[PDB]
């Protein structure tokens, strides 16, 4: 069928289907649009008149132009042809390694599974960061979700991550980069290359890339998300992977939709929100998981603006998270790298079962005395750099060596740390601590727990000094 | 002569205009040419806009649209107890064909006033802290307010488990159907705790409603509802049920958009204002009857896992208006470790007492007292310096109470080991130990009286309440005991 | 003020706010489907590029033209309330609304008189009866084709899904 | 109502059509067997590996003293 | 130990019999459905009762 | 007169009255009502259709459905025969003790009294608890607002008001618990049975209960306000009386209303409220008063919003505030009983005039004194003793006697207290401190003036403390 441009209010396309108005979700292809200048059909508005959205941008048409309907949803190319290949939303190969080749197609809609398929509970995933592992134990097809503001090298982790794991990885991995930096996404891109994880020997790369960016019109970004996440529901499981599935950031899908929200004629919300947007990160989130066909273990960036989130959306997120991974600027700014914020990366799992209580404990008195440290805080505003009262001086000066044995360098990021990554394998990490705990440096340097990697080598690096 | 049909006049949005069926019975469900279901929400002067339940994009313009002509029911009953369903009261656990055999319109109001009566019958959760420092009774409305995981799910989980030997009690004063509406508590989350239910198998005396995150809205929003007949009918079948509404948080949001979305106002803080007397009405709802009723009740806890302590916050402002109190859930607490979470003052039960053991207020009288001068000194120059030793003590004391007013993860309780662990405390027999070690004594202690004062317990239980006596079997009990547990 | 001849059929506001001002205009004097019909008429002498080509349009911008169409085409025979009721309309625009004005309407003595019935299994052809399930089986001498589009298909659908409703 | 249950007769009918044809990837195609090896082999991942067909021998066993 | 071997099979036979009755349901409910219409008056057992709904409906 | 429901969004039940369009206010009855469905007008909308709230039924309305217009707005019980009578907002039981013995019929909407029937003076209302008429001395038909503990038994305070005045003069009660919580009403009313207040006996209790709560349509809770004053107004101008109307809580009508305005599309105001909230209080408040025929004095209870004031209505309460009671929990948690904030019960109506200075100056001087006592006992808490000197200590003691005379024994509560709600006659108040001040008394013990009424049981308790 063939619709009439009736009213183009940017790329929110308002047509007048006639002849047939398909179902929601139904991908348009505008007729006269030598792009695929799809248009989803939004509203069965009434009068023959869909509300659709165009993903992409309007130029050029001219009213009544006539668009004609693909029928469907989305249909894209999907299956194992597209690792290492840059797709953006409409499977469109802006890896410029040319077609995807992925027979195997789909309509981008894909939901969430049912109760029977849940595989109920699941496991802690390690990742060789001290940090995680142990305060926010990362869950295997878990949705965790990293809320941090830009710019700290969240990215830079989320790619640190990708180097660890993504290399020594059994499955497959989706990138979505949604509405990220086509720059960062460039570099990212050549720094794959480089890396030869995207060895482009292989579309089978561990990674698949979609990038749907910020340049985009957000139609396109929104829906890049369904469009990753259908490939990837492909390999989990049809071809069972463990999918590490990057999202940067959901965050701007959701605002992709807050954006359209008003344009929808619709309401937005408060905090200028798509009223909608629980079910629309439900039906996302709930969209992904592990079935016993599979996990997609999700890193998922969370912009968070102003890092406030009560901020409706991280609010929201929280429930679909598994593991939240609060990164602090403050601790950014305590020149912390990992920068995390540790209380609030958090696993609502962690267990002394679970991940045992030399673990659970260790964390639970870590997490404690640093709250206390916190609280002492207070004291030293009257108390100063080398005055108080001094068990808690000790247990001050613990926090101290704690929150740098926390640090920990970065390969990628001879840019931020000059350092080379130095990967702490986790028991080393529990250890690291409870020996810490134990205090048997309490006449080693504080500092000198800084960017390492496992504990003795903290040790050795107090000699380096004297 | 002709049946009511009807057209969906647009559609988007999961709002239908809704051409025709004039007929239409206020939240009326209607059934769909796309086979789904829908409530006429608003009735407007020529068409109905329809909530959709469920997703909307099999359905187009100008679909029939026919009455059900029916206002919604939802399916009451106790097979129920052992059932996750949806709120529709659907085998979301996959167990299939759910016994329902009623099914029961949820719209039936909540009793008069002289069908009520008030609470005094006992409840308890197992957890000390809070039985004791918020004495529970059957019939409540309680928020239960706390942050991701402040236990927070845990909360309703040791709660829960607490019941299992009040249903293998054999009272309806014990034997408590919990009513566990999960909402938008997405399916892994809901399947992970379902697995503890079973596991607690606390199952047994359990329905689950179950709207998950990804969920419709009204299906998240009417789970509540459909939850508060199910226990509505209990309690008309005597019975004390139980009914976490589990985060009506979560309802609000939904339901606030779902106002929005029919373009209908929603209200105050930009949410709407009468979902307030959506709750008003549900919580009422639940009630402890009279004795006409079979003592009737639903004990509610209500939920509402916080953003920032915003109760400020438009619901919690309300709900601070309704409920017969919060409970505040302290997360300092928890990252100190310290479960529970709690802050005390915070928390209310402004019931208080009436529905509390005797055994307990007498133990525990005290103690909330010798907290509570304990906490303006809890407050006082914390850090080393020095107090006068009235207050050395106090402080002590109060920081062995807290020790012990921690209650361990998956470790319901019983209000004789409470009272128990309380009595020593109270009398003072373990300021003796610095702190670590209560923790310590207290498992001990009960495993030893669990070998042997299972006499007092068991009469403790009996009595309901400590004697003399029991006191003194208590005394010697714990301070050689304790004796014992220390050397 | 004058108590209203809201005979349904009509539509109650939408151009039901005008037709049901004939509803008790018509009505009184009993010029309903004398009028009703002078609608009809009328319509299509509308119709022809009176209506687009200046009648609908304005491009003078309404204002000489609902001053020039209150005369030069509202010069009419109809027009006991007929044209003067379109001169209402005229300055008011629902010109553009007419033939919904007059459906509303023309559904009185032609359709207020209809039939409806329409189950799954219906979907009436809706012919002008007072009464019912009658008309309603003489529909099946009528019966004797369509892709049962007045009454329906209960084939694909009744049926069809319930192999799949069962599993 | 027989074209009702006619049609549980037309497809019971192929209830025995099929049946007593085979069934699986017969009467049907291929496909069955292309999910199928993978699902059973899903099952083998239900249980592991762990040969859900051989007999289980046990364990004879230790802790420790002095 | 005992029990996962012998589970295993039942929970294939299972698997095996839901994918039957998808294919089986895929094949039967494709192959037939025509008769009902085919004999147009197998529609007209449709319009039978529904004239006796017509009628005896009311 | 019918109308046909056209559309039912929510409660706001869209009605176009098909015939006659009778007031705005007007109640209308839908007709299909198993319970009387009163719709009440709020707006002629236009093309003869109303707006209406429905108060009843919200659900299974089928559209179309016929009201027929009753023509006039609401009409209640009312006359005596509402009096120890539950009503509802319709002004029925609820008591459900069968139905209200009314012959008398009001319409809810009365009108605010005229200028010239006001008594335009407004004389200081003696309640008999001195911490009461001294600190904060009530206006006959006044308002007084009351910030106060949960559970403290302000009801059980407010009970013993009850017999205190509108037992030991001819007020009658009109109690509209409104967005109350059904349980506590129920609770209370067993307990107002059993407390007396509420007699099983006095079928004409001094209390008739109005009930308006949460679990009802907004605009019913807002309305039994209207209600409430309405039966007030039968007691009032009807029985002569000082009516005590117990409005609980104003908060609760605001918001009622406020939950409406949305709803009505109207633009409610800053702070989110209602535009209306000014004209809802004060209508109703002006219809509040002393008449010259009696008073309504409105003892309203207070739940605080956003507990500030400044939440506009309560600033605005203030308005017509003139008697404020901040309880203090505090000071009953020192086993004082009554233990009200005594320098926050008070009144802008203490005067050396109205009250007299009498009243005024020794209050002044109490008020003060108290507040000395206070300081002292900033000082003295942290210092240990003599830390002062002894007529500060003499001053403190005085005061501390007062505050003990403020402490009365309990009627209501005397189930738990013991002894008896004792009355205080206002000389023997002003009296009575002043003498206390004087130390006059002070060469006796302290705890004599606690549970005490009149000066004079204090006195005799001194002399029994000083055995």
């Amino acid at each position: 069928t063939t619709g009439r441009i009736v009213a183009v209010i940017g790329a929110v396309v308002d047509v007048q289907f006639d002849e047939g108005l398909p179902p929601i979700l139904n991908a348009l292809e505008v007729q006269g649009r030598e792009t695929r200048l799809v248009l989803e059909v939004a509203q069965h508005l009434g009068e023959s008149t869909v509300r659709t959205i165009a993903m992409d941008g309007t130029e050029g048409l001219v009213r009544g132009q006539k668009v004609l309907d693909s029928g469907a949803p989305i249909r894209i190319p999907v299956g194992p042809e597209t690792l290492g290949r840059i797709m953006n939303v409409i499977g469109e190969p802006i890896d410029e390694r040319g077609p995807i080749k992925t027979k195997q197609f789909a309509a981008i809609h894909a939901e969430a599974p049912e109760f029977v398929e849940m595989s109920v509970e699941q496991e802690i995933l390690v990742t060789g960061i001290k940090v995680v592992d142990l305060l926010a134990p990362y869950a295997k097809g878990g949705k965790i979700g990293l809320f941090g503001g830009a710019g700290v090298g969240k990215t830079v982790l989320i790619m640190e991550l990708i180097n660890n794991v993504a290399k020594a990885h059994g499955g497959y991995s989706v990138f979505a980069g949604v509405g990220e930096r086509t720059r960062e996404g460039n570099d990212l891109y050549h720094e794959m290359i480089e890396s030869g994880v995207i060895n482009l020997k292989d579309a089978t790369s561990k990674v698949a890339l979609v990038y749907g960016q910020m340049n985009e019109p957000p139609g396109a970004r929104a829906r890049v998300a369904l469009t990753g996440l259908t490939v990837a529901e492909y390999f989990r499981d049809q071809e069972g992977q463990d999918v590490l599935l990057f999202i940067d950031n959901i965050f701007r899908f959701t605002q992709a939709g807050s954006e359209v929200s008003a344009l929808l004629g619709r309401i937005p919300s408060a905090v200028g929100y798509q009223p909608t947007l629980a079910t629309d990160m439900g039906t996302m989130q709930e969209r992904i998981t592990t079935t016993k066909k599979g996990s997609i273990t999700s890193v998922q960036a969370i912009y968070v603006p102003a890092d406030d989130l009560t901020d409706p959306a991280p609010a929201t997120t929280f429930a679909h998270l598994d593991a939240t991974t609060v990164l602090s600027r403050a601790i950014a700014e305590l020149g912390i790298y990992p920068a995390v914020d540790p209380l609030d990366s958090t696993s609502r799992i962690m267990d002394p079962n679970i991940v045992g209580s030399e673990h659970y404990d260790v964390a639970r008195g870590v997490q404690k005395i640093l709250q206390d440290y916190k609280s002492l805080q207070d004291i030293i505003a009257i108390l100063g750099m080398d005055e108080l009262s001094e068990e808690d001086k000790l247990t001050v000066s613990r926090a101290r060596k704690i929150q740098r044995f926390l640090s920990q360098p970065f390969q990628v990021a001879e840019v931020f740390t000059g350092h080379l990554g130095k990967l702490v394998p986790l028991k080393e990490t529990i250890k690291g601590f409870q020996q810490i705990l134990a205090g048997e440096y309490d006449h080693l340097p504080e500092q000198a727990f800084y960017m390492v990697g496992p504990i003795e080598e903290a040790v050795a690096k107090a000699d380096k000094l004297a | 002569d002709l049946e009511e049909t009807g057209r969906v006049l647009s559609i988007g949005d999961g709002i239908a205009r809704v051409h025709g069926l004039r007929n239409v019975q206020a939240e009326e469900m209607v059934e769909f040419s796309s086979g789904l279901k829908g409530m006429s929400l608003n009735l407007e002067p020529d068409n109905v806009g329809v909530v959709v339940f469920g997703n909307d994009k099999l359905i187009k313009e100008g679909d029939i649209v026919k009455r059900t002509g029916a206002i919604v029911d939802v399916p009451v009953g106790e097979e129920l107890l052992g059932r996750v369903v949806d709120a529709l009261g659907n085998a979301i656990d996959g167990k299939g064909p759910i016994g329902s055999k009623a099914r029961r319109r949820v719209g039936l109001k909540a009793p008069g006033i002289i069908p009520r009566i008030s609470v005094r019958e006992p409840m308890q959760t197992g957890i000390k802290a809070v039985d004791s420092l918020v004495p529970i009774g059957r019939g409540q409305r309680e928020l239960i307010i706390g942050d991701r995981q402040t236990g927070k799910t845990s909360i309703a989980i040791d709660t829960i488990i607490n019941q299992k030997r009040f249903n293998d009690g054999t009272d309806e004063k014990k034997k408590l159907y919990c009513i566990y509406v999960a909402i938008g508590q997405k399916r892994s989350t809901v399947a992970q705790l379902v697995k503890r239910l079973t596991d607690a198998d606390a199952m047994k005396y359990t329905i689950v409603v179950s709207a998950t995150a990804s969920d419709a809205a009204p299906l998240q929003y009417l789970a509540p509802y459909s939850g508060c007949s199910m226990g509505e009918y209990f309690r008309d079948n005597g019975k004390h049920a139980l009914i976490i509404y589990d985060d009506l948080s979560k309802q609000a949001v939904a339901y606030r958009q779902m106002s929005l979305l029919l373009r209908r106002p929603p209200g105050r803080e930009a949410y709407p204002g009468d979902v307030f007397y959506l709750h008003s009405r549900l919580l009422e709802r639940a009630a402890k009857m009279n004795d006409a009723f079979g003592g009737g009740s639903l004990t509610a806890l209500p939920v509402i896992e916080t953003q920032a302590g915003d109760v400020s916050a438009y619901i919690p402002t309300n709900v601070i208006s309704i409920t017969d109190g919060q409970i505040f859930l302290e997360t300092e607490l928890f990252y100190k470790g310290i479960r529970p979470a709690i802050n005390v003052g915070l928390s209310v039960s402004r019931v208080g007492s009436a529905a509390q053991t005797r055994a307990m207020k007498q133990v525990a009288g005290t103690m909330k007292l010798e907290l509570a001068q304990y906490r303006e000194v809890a407050a006082f120059a914390q850090f080393g310096s020095d107090l006068d030793a009235a207050t050395q003590q106090l402080l002590s004391r109060g920081v062995r109470l807290t020790e012990l007013l921690k209650q361990g993860q998956y470790s319901p309780m019983a209000i004789e080991e409470q009272v128990a662990v309380i009595y020593a405390g109270v009398r003072g027999y373990l300021d003796k130990l610095e702190p670590s070690k209560i923790t310590k004594f207290e498992n001990a202690f009960l495993s030893h009286v669990i070998s042997q004062h299972q006499a007092l317990l068991g009469k403790i239980r009996t009595d309901g309440k400590i004697s003399e006596e029991s006191d003194a079997k208590l005394k010697e009990i714990v301070t050689n005991f304790l004796a014992g547990f220390e050397a | 003020f004058a108590k209203l001849v809201r005979p349904p059929v009509q539509i109650y506001g939408i151009e039901g706010r005008y037709a049901t001002a004939l509803y008790s205009a018509a009505s009184k004097q009993n010029k309903l489907e004398q009028v009703e019909k002078e609608l009809l008429r009328v319509g299509q002498i509308l119709k022809e590029p009176k209506m687009a080509a200046s009648l609908l349009n304005p491009y003078v911008k309404r204002s000489v033209k609902v001053k020039s169409l209150s005369d030069m085409t509202a010069k009419e025979k109809f027009s006991p309330l007929t044209s003067n009721l379109i001169n209402l309309l005229a300055e008011n625009g629902r010109l553009t609304n007419t033939p919904a004005v007059i459906s509303a309407f023309s559904t009185m003595m032609s359709v207020h008189r209809g039939e409806v019935p329409c189950t799954v299994t219906t979907a009436s052809a809706l012919d002008e009866t007072t009464l019912t399930e009658l008309k309603t089986v003489l529909k099946s001498f009528l019966s004797k084709g369509q892709v049962l589009k007045l009454e329906v298909k209960i084939d694909p659908s009744i049926m069809g899904g319930m192999i799949v409703r069962i599993g | 109502l027989d074209p009702v249950q006619k049609l549980f007769v037309d497809k019971i009918r192929e209830y025995r059509t099929k049946r007593q044809t085979s069934g699986g990837p017969v009467d049907a195609g291929p496909e069955y067997q292309q999910d199928l090896d993978r699902e059973l082999f899903k099952l083998k991942q239900m249980y592991g590996k762990a040969d859900m067909n051989t007999f289980p021998n046990f364990t004879f066993e230790d802790p420790k003293f002095e | 130990e005992v029990k996962n071997r012998l589970d295993y099979h039942i929970s294939v036979q299972n698997m095996m019999r839901q994918k039957e009755q998808e294919h089986m349901i895929n094949w039967v409910e494709k192959r037939v459905v025509q008769s009902i219409s085919a004999q147009q008056e197998k529609e007209t057992i449709a319009k039978c009762i529904a004239d006796l709904k017509l009628l005896s409906k009311k």
